[PDB]
């Protein structure tokens, strides 16, 4: 007990220590990024001990260490939940973040604000571990809004760029739309269950859990960029490449998925919520993998890749497999962070070139980036016995052999083929063929920071699915009896995607020029959703914000009915009273009329 | 042949597809040259102040001041109560108030009836 | 309460007998000492209020308002000493005398045991505020602003006076401690309907209620900086304090008299927040955000649950600190570019990075980032209004979208993008300015460590 | 700044329209005010309702982030048509066709999720069998009561 | 047709002044002159 | 349409801008360099067919249906250079482009850290303030009555004069500050 809880809190306090160092400073640091990276590698090592002694005995606890506030019957404490989800997610996040920061010591080396960048990246990591280690909804909401704000500040890192500020505010907007559902869930649990703690929520176990689960699904739709609230995650590629690698691929954007994994005792007893999550995840994983088939910016392709993988995670929550969804989070972190780091290696070697039509011939010119990009694309598409095999193949086998929305299953399989198609789109245009980049070749990947940071996620992308899937305890019963066409569905669908997109890629070399279809323009212009909804919904708001609300009501009509008409009335009465002609005759005639009205008409003499 | 571009409010017509872009008439040349003259005069008036070494402050733009004065202070002197402003001021001013009044009133009447009839599940509700 | 009233009055000979170079230093020093002294009001009990005398008492509602009031005076002096540097010395002392007099009226507004003495201090606050706005405001419109601020108040408050005197004739007392035990139920009638309106509409004007709010984007905009600080931070909260005291006497008629006003607030916070999306004047945007935040306090007081009163007093303290800081930040840009147009001076993070960090923290507290007391008050009001009716979360949640949208837009317009080329008088941030921002923001963030002192009498 | 350079009432005579066109630094043939319907625009020009994104980005703008010169009459909704906000730029696909394709895709997908919900897939198996009266005590059944015996047999 | 001779002459003179300005951004070998630590 | 010197685009300028836009969009459609090179020669052959067209109404008609041709055949996501407007690195470094006048607000302890730089800055400031009145009186003796027609500025005409309105062109920030 005393080892577990101490090293648990030492990991988090250790992460807070470089924030205290950078806020209490006077000098120019002797490599503050190296200090933050050393701190996070040490927090990874320190977090591995409670993880190992969870793997040994299943040892879980709750550290409710500081009573913060008692609102009459709601005692709010600083409470940390050290269960399976925290025990696996904290080392994976720390390992990925340690690779992201050794990558950032190379990629952000020219940045004059590199200490502020490492400060913001560590503040993200602190808010994310506050999110995943939380036991009550208030502390989870602290972590939730904290990763939203660090997402804002890191998307708009180059703040003089208008597109960076627009993408950062768009990410805020969609996440606050999801926070509506988060606060709906908190309101429902407080009013109906008198708690924000997970233990009393799970122990009371309400049957009428439609409305709080709809709130949690809306919160995950915002945070994990599911369909309807999806385009902020491809817009979030406006930030620097380590931001996209850490936050917007592997760690932040699974949080909504993580939220629904955290409330699995409620979702497992609600078939309606499961069907909503299933249809929403299948819609997301179809639509975003379809959008990725025609993109040309490499970070947009990897962003639609990870939003399709989040849709797959939402699917496997929707088939009542939350531990496979969490396994796919912990698996997806390695190869997707590595795919963004390989893309950033290509982008830096080609002088901030991000379009895949100005790449090519990088198989031999960037051999280590090529090796790791091929290993990551095979881990993404579910090559057998790489890390993506140990989660995604089980997800497809469980989605096949279950009482399932059949259209959601079929769209999940079409999305699985589309993953192979856009992965070989990356490999074909970036690595194969002949060069299309400019003539002054500055291709160099010989930094130890770049090589070692991609190397550790490469060892992760080879072996981490095997190691994690053989260390985690069984929490469900795995379906292992199924017909041969249904066992072999994922591999055959992935191979068909590779074959079909080899045909698509070899047709690009032919000397034929076809006009683009409407299917190409639908995939390329993102299903027309950021074109319509980001023009129409701001327009109708902002006109309503100025014409109706500002001008018509609170400059005109609320000004007209109380003060202006009163003022004009008193002015008019003032001018009628003071328009007397100064004639004694008329005043005494009014006095006579006064006396006659008082006597005959008012009877003031009786 | 080709699908004709249909311009919308939020997707305007391109410059290269506009038929008035190819007007070579002398009155359009005079209008374009007069707009260039106004823009060049405003440009010179700006950058004689912008490049002044003795100037330290804000080059005031009367167009910006004129915009911010039109957006706030000129609105009520140019308001006339007529059919349009009254029917828009009452639709968007008291319309939503009536709407949300009946929504919240119907919801709370239904909920109060369920509570006093013992039907609303209020089992663990002690925070309010 | 007289251990606070007498030093506040002794600030008057302190400012009028000071040497001419010492009148900001001495008043700042001794007002900070009074503010340090104000923490003795935290002798609060779980059952009884801290009842000093026949005239004065202090429960956990009035105590944070008193501490915030006594804290705001040194910050107002720091905010105002720069733009009054060229002022005549006697007019400078008269300005400081109006601030001291306003503090004196506020501290016995909040501690007034008896309700007609509350009324007299409540209305006595008008005169220094009117004088500060119309005499030391910068523009022409201050005069018109001084009329609106004067006449929306009195037209609401003169029916309150009559109503209070009626209670004096009916109950025999206006002691709030006596009225806690002698309160009779107020049944449904027309007489009690206009009794309810006379008790409530002065505080509805002070909050402000949406539709009655029109005095505020003139009074807070045309005021000088100390005027705007005390108007947004304290004088709006006279309405919320007065409602929380006066709704004791208005039960059970409130349960249907609140329905229009709740609608006016629930839709009004949708309107005024939306108005903040299209404001060209930055100080007007901060003013309309104050109307939007006080709409929640109106809803929370009208639904009158424990969670709603706790959220409303937390939101009043939090909004006081946040709105006062936002007006001071907007003033720090106004004292460089001499225009309140928000689109004028852009890209200021490239020029003023630490002040941009203050803009960031004030924007984050404006959008109620957890665990700030802004979010504590916001969230507790949202919990209580969800219990009132589950549909309100729509109008609540949509508000929290728009509140984020105008908070960061303000942050994106002024701090981010490219700097304006022709503006070259952007001086580096003075120590006074960063000090003013930190004296707003550091107590605001430290209250998240121990928020129970700002949760009011039914914590 | 002074009074005859501020915005005023709606121009009625042509010389008033000419002097207010001169005030906003633009041609009389280009100056069109908002129509005098009492909404509160006054003499302020109705500029062509385009976003600032549509401006030429390679031009030497006085305000390059805003794409706006000094002294140029600002649009009434300039704060709305900044590049952080509403874009009105021409799109490669027509607006109505974009709306048709997006609505048809979303409606077809929702219809097919409803169809697949009505006709779900499953496996040719019976229900999962649990011992001890379908785990009666484990599911929270009270031990003072006794359920009906749920008996499962070999096959 | 390319530039006019006034445009060529103005760009040449602005080019010479700009390259003088950019040359004047280089540091001296003693710069930055730091205080003694 | 909107140009600093010219009031309009000529027909020849419109044809050349269409030709460049069409080649860039054809390169976006035609990713590979040999395939682009083939179709770019075919597009150049289509532009050379109507090159010697003397009827300007016929040439304007051909230009107009060629713009309709381009609008049908454009790429939805054309290639944009990274620092070009709409690019992924466009206006990225504007947050680092601090204007030079901020150096006037430095403290003397941090101006003493760069003695030769600020000693060399002061002679630029001296040159600018002795050039200002000569270049103002150059502009007002050369601008016609009614104001300038175009936005073009004159060069320096004497030996010793600087070009009028030169300071923010010369002392502009670097693209990589
Ligand atoms: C009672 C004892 C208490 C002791 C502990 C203290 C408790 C908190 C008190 C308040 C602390 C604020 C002080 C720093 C911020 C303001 C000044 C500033 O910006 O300086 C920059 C400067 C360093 O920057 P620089 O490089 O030199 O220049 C800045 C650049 O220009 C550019 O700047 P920049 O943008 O790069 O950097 C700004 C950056 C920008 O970063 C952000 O804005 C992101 C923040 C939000 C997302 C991440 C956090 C999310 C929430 C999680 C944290 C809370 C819960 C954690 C618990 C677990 C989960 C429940 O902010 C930070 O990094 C600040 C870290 C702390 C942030 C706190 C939350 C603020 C967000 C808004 C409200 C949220 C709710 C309230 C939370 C209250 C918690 C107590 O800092 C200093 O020099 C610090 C000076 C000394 C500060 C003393 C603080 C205490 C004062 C109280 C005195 C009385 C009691 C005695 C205690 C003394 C302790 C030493
Ligand atoms: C480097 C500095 C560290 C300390 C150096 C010097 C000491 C050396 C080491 C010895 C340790 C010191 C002695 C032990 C510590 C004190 C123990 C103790 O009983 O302390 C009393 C208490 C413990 O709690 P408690 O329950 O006894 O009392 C709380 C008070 N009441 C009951 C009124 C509510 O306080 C603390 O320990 C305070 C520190 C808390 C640490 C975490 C702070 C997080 C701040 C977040 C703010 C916002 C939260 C919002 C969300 C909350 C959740 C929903
Ligand atoms: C800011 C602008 C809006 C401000 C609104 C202010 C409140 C609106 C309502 C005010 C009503 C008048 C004061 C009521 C005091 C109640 C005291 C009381 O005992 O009432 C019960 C008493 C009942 O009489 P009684 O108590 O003597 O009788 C004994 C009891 N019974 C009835 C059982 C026999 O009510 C009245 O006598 C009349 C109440 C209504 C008065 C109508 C005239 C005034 C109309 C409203 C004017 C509002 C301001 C106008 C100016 C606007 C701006 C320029
Ligand atoms: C994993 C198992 C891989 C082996 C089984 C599938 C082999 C297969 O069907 O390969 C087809 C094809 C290669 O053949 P093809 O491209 O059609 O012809 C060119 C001649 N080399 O295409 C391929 O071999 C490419 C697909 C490989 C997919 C690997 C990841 C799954
Ligand atoms: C009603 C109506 O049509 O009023 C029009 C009338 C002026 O009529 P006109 O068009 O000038 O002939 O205008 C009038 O009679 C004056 C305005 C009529 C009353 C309007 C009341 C509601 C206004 C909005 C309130 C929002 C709060
Ligand atoms: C909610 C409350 C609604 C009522 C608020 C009070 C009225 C509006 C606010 C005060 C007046 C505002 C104002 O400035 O009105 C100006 C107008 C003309 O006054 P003038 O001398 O031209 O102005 C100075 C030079 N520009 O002034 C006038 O036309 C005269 C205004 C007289 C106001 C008296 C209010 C008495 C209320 C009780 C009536 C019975
Ligand atoms: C514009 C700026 C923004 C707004 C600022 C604030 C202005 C509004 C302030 C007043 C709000 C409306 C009045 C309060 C409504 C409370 C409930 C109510 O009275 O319902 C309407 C009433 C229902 O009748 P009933 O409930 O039977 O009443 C008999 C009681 N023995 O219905 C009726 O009896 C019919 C109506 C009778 C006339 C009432 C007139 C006096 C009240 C309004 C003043
Ligand atoms: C489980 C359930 C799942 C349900 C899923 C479906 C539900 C949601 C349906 C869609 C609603 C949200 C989408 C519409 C708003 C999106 C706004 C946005 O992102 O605008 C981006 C726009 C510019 O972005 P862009 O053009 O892409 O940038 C390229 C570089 N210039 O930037 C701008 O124009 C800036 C504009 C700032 C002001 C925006 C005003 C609009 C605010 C809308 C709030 C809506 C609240 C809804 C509340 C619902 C409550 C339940």
């Amino acid at each position: 007990m005393n080892l577990f809880s101490s090293l648990t809190l030492v990991t988090l306090i250790l992460l807070t220590m470089p924030i205290a160092a950078i806020n209490f400073n006077t000098h120019k640091f002797t490599n503050y990024p190296l200090y933050v990276k050393t701190t996070i590698s040490c927090a990874f090592i320190t977090s591995m001990i409670p993880t190992m002694m969870f793997i040994h005995t299943g040892q879980e606890m709750i550290i409710s260490n500081w009573h913060w506030l008692t609102i009459q019957t709601l005692k709010l404490s600083l409470s940390f939940k050290m269960d399976f989800f925290s025990m696996m997610f904290v080392p994976v996040a720390l390992f990925v973040t340690w690779s992201i920061m050794e990558f950032s010591m190379w990629y952000m080396h020219s940045d004059p604000n590199i200490n502020q960048f490492f400060k913001y990246l560590l503040l993200f990591l602190i808010t994310m571990l506050i999110l995943v280690t939380a036991n009550n909804l208030f502390q989870l909401f602290i972590g939730w809004e904290g990763v939203g704000i660090m997402s804002f500040l890191l998307i708009g890192w180059w703040y003089g760029r208008t597109d960076a500020n627009t993408a950062a505010l768009q990410a805020i907007l969609y996440n606050r739309i999801g926070d509506i559902g988060f606060i709906l869930a908190m309101a429902w649990f407080l009013i109906n269950l008198n708690t924000w703690d997970l233990q009393q929520i799970f122990m009371l176990n309400p049957n009428d859990s439609n409305l709080p689960l709809m709130g949690l699904i809306l919160a995950a739709t915002g945070k994990s960029a599911q369909f309807g609230l999806h385009p902020w995650l491809p817009s979030a590629m406006e930030g620097p490449t380590p931001v996209s690698a850490l936050l917007h691929s592997s760690t932040m954007v699974v949080a909504g998925i993580f939220l629904l994994i955290r409330f699995y005792p409620l979702t497992e007893n609600n078939k309606f919520g499961q069907s909503i999550m299933l249809c929403l995840g299948a819609m997301t994983t179809l639509f975003t993998a379809m959008c990725a088939l025609t993109q040309n910016d490499i970070k947009k392709i990897i962003a639609f890749s990870t939003s399709s993988q989040l849709g797959l995670m939402m699917v496997t929550i929707g088939i009542n497999q939350p531990h496979l969804a969490f396994l796919h989070i912990c698996t997806h972190a390695f190869f997707k962070a590595m795919l963004f780091m390989c893309s950033g290696s290509i982008i830096h070697s080609l002088n901030d070139e991000q379009d895949i039509r100005k790449m090519g011939g990088l198989f031999k010119a960037m051999p280590f980036t090529t090796t790791a990009l091929i290993i990551g694309s095979l881990a993404l598409t579910g090559m057998p016995f790489l890390t993506g095999f140990y989660s995604k193949d089980l997800i497809i086998e469980s989605a096949n052999t279950s009482y399932t929305n059949a259209w959601a299953l079929l769209m999940t399989l079409v999305a699985t083929s589309f993953t192979a198609i856009y992965s070989t789109r990356i490999i074909f245009f970036a690595l194969l063929g002949q060069p299309r980049f400019p003539t002054l070749i500055n291709i160099n990947e010989n930094n130890p920071f770049l090589i070692n940071s991609i190397k550790r996620l490469l060892i992760g992308s080879l072996f981490a699915g095997f190691i994690i899937s053989n260390n985690i305890p069984p929490m469900t019963i795995p379906q292992m009896t199924m017909p041969h066409y249904l066992k072999m569905t994922a591999l055959t669908v992935t191979i068909l995607g590779f074959i079909l997109a080899l045909e698509i890629s070899n047709t690009t070399h032919y000397l034929k020029f076809n006009y683009p279809s409407n299917t190409f323009k639908f995939s390329n212009l993102l299903g027309y959703y950021p074109t319509i909804m980001h023009r129409l919904t701001p327009y109708m708001n902002l006109t309503m914000s100025q014409k109706s609300a500002s001008s018509l009501l609170d400059l005109i009509w609320l000004e007209t009915i109380l003060p202006k008409t009163i003022s004009l009335a008193q002015m008019k009465m003032s001018t009628t009273i003071t328009s007397q002609k100064g004639l004694i005759k008329l005043y005494f005639l009014s006095f006579l009329i006064t006396i006659l009205i008082s006597t005959t008409l008012l009877n003031f003499h009786e | 042949s080709f699908p004709k571009y249909e311009p919308s409010r939020l997707a305007s017509l391109p410059t290269t597809l506009d038929p008035a872009e190819y007007d070579i008439s002398s009155e359009t040349r005079k209008a374009q040259a007069e707009r260039l003259a106004i823009r060049s005069r405003l440009k010179r008036e700006y950058q004689l102040q912008y490049n002044d070494p003795s100037r330290r402050g804000v080059v005031e733009d009367p167009a910006l001041i004129r915009w911010t004065c039109a957006r706030s202070a000129n609105v009520y002197p140019n308001f006339r109560p007529n059919t349009k402003t009254s029917l828009l001021g009452a639709l968007f001013g008291i319309g939503p108030l009536i709407f949300w009044y009946y929504v919240f009133k119907t919801d709370r009447d239904r909920k109060e009836k369920l509570i006093q009839e013992g039907k609303l599940d209020r089992t663990f509700n002690i925070s309010y | 309460m007289l251990k606070y009233i007498i030093p506040t009055m002794m600030l008057m000979p302190l400012t009028w007998l000071s040497k001419n170079s010492m009148i900001w230093i001495n008043t700042t020093l001794h007002s900070l000492l009074i503010s340090l002294t104000s923490l003795l009001l935290l002798n609060q009990f779980g059952d009884n209020s801290l009842n000093f005398s026949l005239t004065f008492f202090s429960d956990s509602l009035s105590t944070p308002l008193l501490i915030l009031t006594m804290w705001l005076l040194p910050l107002m002096l720091m905010a105002s000493q720069h733009h009054l540097s060229k002022e005549n010395l006697a007019r400078k002392k008269l300005f400081i005398s109006m601030l001291i007099l306003l503090q004196l009226f506020l501290i016995m507004t909040f501690t007034a045991t008896e309700l007609i003495f509350f009324y007299i201090m409540f209305e006595a606050t008008l005169v220094p505020t009117l004088i500060i706005i119309t005499r030391w405001g910068n523009q022409t419109e201050r005069l018109n602003a001084g009329l609106y601020f004067l006449f929306y108040t009195l037209a609401g408050s003169l029916p309150l006076l009559v109503a209070l005197i009626y209670i004096q004739n009916t109950m025999g007392s206006l002691n709030f401690l006596i009225l806690q035990y002698w309160v009779q139920p107020m049944p449904n009638s027309w007489s009690n309907t206009f009794m309810w309106l006379a008790c409530m509409m002065a505080f509805m004007v002070k909050m402000p209620l949406y539709g009655l709010h029109l005095w505020l984007p003139k009074a807070h905009v045309e005021a000088p900086i100390a005027g705007s600080m005390v108007l947004a931070a304290i004088l709006l909260k006279l309405g919320g304090y007065g409602m929380m005291r006066i709704t004791l006497l208005l039960n059970p008629i409130t349960d249907f008299m609140a329905y229009p006003f709740i609608m006016l607030s629930l839709w009004g916070m949708i309107m005024t927040s939306s108005i903040c999306l299209r404001q060209t004047d930055l100080k007007s945007l901060i003013a309309y955000s104050s109307v939007s935040h006080m709409a929640l306090v109106i809803v929370a007081i009208l639904i009158q649950t424990p969670w709603s009163y706790m959220g409303a007093t937390a939101l009043m303290i939090a909004h006081g600190l946040t709105s006062s800081m936002l007006f001071c930040l907007a003033n720090s840009n106004y004292e460089r570019v001499h225009s309140r147009t928000m689109i004028l001076a852009r890209g200021l993070q490239t020029l003023l990075p630490l002040m941009a960090a203050w803009w960031l923290l004030a924007s984050l507290t404006n959008l109620a980032l957890p665990p700030s007391i802004n979010l504590i008050g916001e969230l507790f009001v949202v919990m209580s209004t969800f219990s009132w009716s589950n549909i309100t979360i729509i109008l609540m949640g949509l508000n929290m979208v728009i509140t984020a949208l105008y908070s960061l837009y303000m942050l994106i317009t002024t701090q981010r993008g490219k700097h304006t080329h022709h503006i070259n008088n952007i001086l580096p941030s003075f120590t006074r300015e960063n000090a003013l921002m930190s004296l707003h923001m550091l107590p605001l963030l430290l209250l998240s460590l121990n928020p129970k002192i700002i949760l009011g009498p039914l914590y | 700044i002074t009074k005859d350079m501020l915005p005023g009432p709606y121009p009625k005579t042509p010389e008033e329209r000419a002097a207010a066109a001169k005030k906003y630094n633009m041609r009389v043939e280009d100056y069109e005010p908002y129509p005098d319907d009492g909404m509160g625009y006054g003499d302020y020009p109705k500029l062509p309702d385009r976003s600032q994104q549509e401006r030429d980005p390679w031009y030497d703008w006085d305000h390059p982030d805003l794409r706006l010169n000094w002294g140029e009459p600002m649009h009434w909704d300039l704060d709305m048509y900044i590049r952080n906000r509403v874009d009105t730029s021409p799109t490669p696909v027509n607006w109505n066709l974009m709306c048709k394709h997006l609505f048809g895709f979303v409606a077809f997908m929702l219809f097919m999720f409803w169809v697949g919900e009505t006709y779900p897939t499953y496996q040719p198996v019976g229900p999962k069998q649990y011992p001890y009266n379908n785990l009666y005590l484990e599911r929270g059944g009270d031990p003072n009561k006794e359920p009906e015996p749920v008996v499962h047999y070999e096959i | 047709s390319g530039y006019t001779p006034d445009e060529k002459l103005r760009l040449q003179q602005l080019r010479e002044l700009r390259r003088r300005w950019l040359k004047d951004q280089e540091l001296s070998p003693r710069e930055p002159v730091l205080p003694p630590r | 349409a909107f140009l600093p010197s010219a009031a309009y685009l000529t027909h020849q300028q419109k044809v050349l801008q269409l030709y460049k836009r069409a080649l860039r969009h054809l390169e976006s459609r035609c990713v590979h360099r040999d395939k682009y090179r083939y179709f770019a020669c075919l597009l150049r052959a289509r532009f050379d067919e109507h090159k010697n067209e003397k009827d300007m109404v016929k040439a304007t008609q051909l230009l107009r249906e060629a713009e309709k041709e381009f609008w049908h055949g454009q790429h939805p996501q054309p290639y944009i250079f990274p620092e070009s407007p709409g690019g992924t690195s466009y206006e990225r470094y504007e947050c680092y482009k601090v204007p030079e006048w901020c150096l006037d607000d430095w403290h003397p302890s941090e101006k003493a850290m760069y003695p030769d730089y600020f000693a060399k800055r002061e002679q630029w400031k001296k040159l600018r303030r002795e050039s200002w009145e000569r270049e103002v009186k150059q502009l007002q003796e050369e601008t016609p009555v009614g104001g300038p027609r175009t936005e073009a500025l004159p060069p320096a005409r004497k030996q010793g004069d600087l070009p009028p309105l030169w300071w923010h062109i010369v002392t502009r920030p670097r693209e990589r500050p």
